[PDB]
């Protein structure tokens, strides 16, 4: 339900 | 200041080793003390930068949501005291603490010595990501200024990324991605997180065909996430 | 003790909520804060001071392999300077530290007031095993003394568990498990840990018979890291 | 190649 902010591959 | 008398290339090797070590305070404390000698930073010192914080950071929002699960469940309840509540501001003290440091670095100098577009716009997408990280525990007086401290910082970011920078460029990407979870999770504002992801998606899309196959995989790697949160939210 | 105006049951309720937060650093400084109380411990809150510092020794053993695994390839090699031996060093005492504050509070006085068998064995375990933490890094003029006295308290441990309690009791099963991890990795006498670990094993395979379901479950989780360590060595 | 000490199930 949280939603995906920039972060490493 | 801890760190004043090491110096710069020796902190930017050990954060190094700290990110190798998984020991993300000590990366951040680190370039922390690098950041205080008062030199730009380059690309990849940006990176380390924000991956050290980033993670501390993270840690400490994680907990923070654990601690706030508990505490409301608490107040549906069989009364346990005040130490649920001591320990959220506990931790959440830890965690402003945090992001007032790195709002600090940020002030103190370096948005203002950054003048190309790469440093600028990192450097503004990570003051809207603390501002941000800020508004998720915030309830008083000032919650409406960190709410538009955020929404201001990633403003001139967006304006200078799209002058500036290709739509496929990384930077330019994960500063769409997380201005969309601002107005998705923070502003109340889900119409305007849909509308900026898939705009920020379709436009990458057309520029692809410009891209080398590791530039392609980097833009396509972000581009994941902005339909990841459209699948989510549509 | 920064602690020492917490109650005792406070620092215990805040403990359990650091353990579901996964944060084991406060868990441990409120459990530290919980003994320096005085009190006697209860099984749950041994349970819960020997959880918190294991988390927290363990990712700084697992940091210092990783940083002394970079120091020996350094040193096969460009010299890259001191900083990956100081850092080393740095995650080293920090580790030490925690190992030297664990073992002070056994002593002062954990392990003196300790009569029942369980509680007597649980704390001697947890002295051999942070001195076997302090062994693993250990290079100078008190290295054989520091196994010695993870040996010596292990050993009391064994004594008081094969005359007090029954071969499937989970703590003596997880003594034995780390005497003999003690014996593999620490003190070079691989064939002991063999030994130790078959002998163990079979003993408690013997007296499952005796054991509740849920007893059960309990001792034969254990019995398969001897398995697995068994399998490992042979 | 490191061995399994106790740890939580
Ligand atoms: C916020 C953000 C977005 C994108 C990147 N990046 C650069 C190269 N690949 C991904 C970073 Cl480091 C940070
Ligand atoms: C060292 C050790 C060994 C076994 C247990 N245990 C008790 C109940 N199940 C497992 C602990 Cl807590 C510690
Ligand atoms: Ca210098
Ligand atoms: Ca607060
Ligand atoms: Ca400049
Ligand atoms: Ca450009
Ligand atoms: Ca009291
Ligand atoms: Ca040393
Ligand atoms: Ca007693
Ligand atoms: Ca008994
Ligand atoms: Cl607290
Ligand atoms: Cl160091």
């Amino acid at each position: 339900r949280r939603p995906s902010s920039w972060r490493q591959e | 200041g801890a760190m004043g008398s090491m110096e710069r290339a020796s902190l930017i090797q050990k954060a190094k080793l700290a990110e190798q070590a998984e020991r993300y305070e000590d990366m951040a404390a680190f370039m922390k003390g690098a950041v205080e000698k008062g030199e730009e930073l380059s690309c990849e010192e940006r990176n380390l930068l924000s991956v050290a914080y980033k993670n501390v950071v993270g840690g400490q929002r994680a907990a923070w949501r654990v601690l706030s699960s508990i505490e409301q469940k608490s107040n549906e309840s069989e009364e346990k005291g005040p130490e649920v509540r001591e320990y959220r501001e506990k931790v959440e003290t830890e965690l402003q603490g945090v992001c007032d440091t790195v709002l600090g670095l940020l002030d103190s100098h370096l948005i203002k010595e950054a003048g190309d577009a790469e440093s600028r716009v990192f450097y503004l997408k990570m003051k809207g990501d603390y501002y941000r990280y800020l508004a998720e525990v915030a309830t008083g007086d000032d919650k409406k200024r960190i709410i538009d401290s955020a929404r201001s910082a990633y403003q001139e970011a967006m304006d200078i990324s799209k002058k500036e920078m290709p739509p496929t460029n990384p930077i330019r990407l994960g500063l769409a991605l997380n201005f969309s979870v601002f107005h998705y999770e923070i502003a109340n504002s889900p119409e305007e997180a849909i509308s900026l992801a898939k705009t920020t998606f379709d436009e990458a899309m057309a520029d692809l065909h410009t891209l080398s196959e590791d530039s392609y995989k980097d833009s396509t790697l972000i581009m994941q996430l902005l339909r990841d949160n459209l699948t989510l939210w549509t």
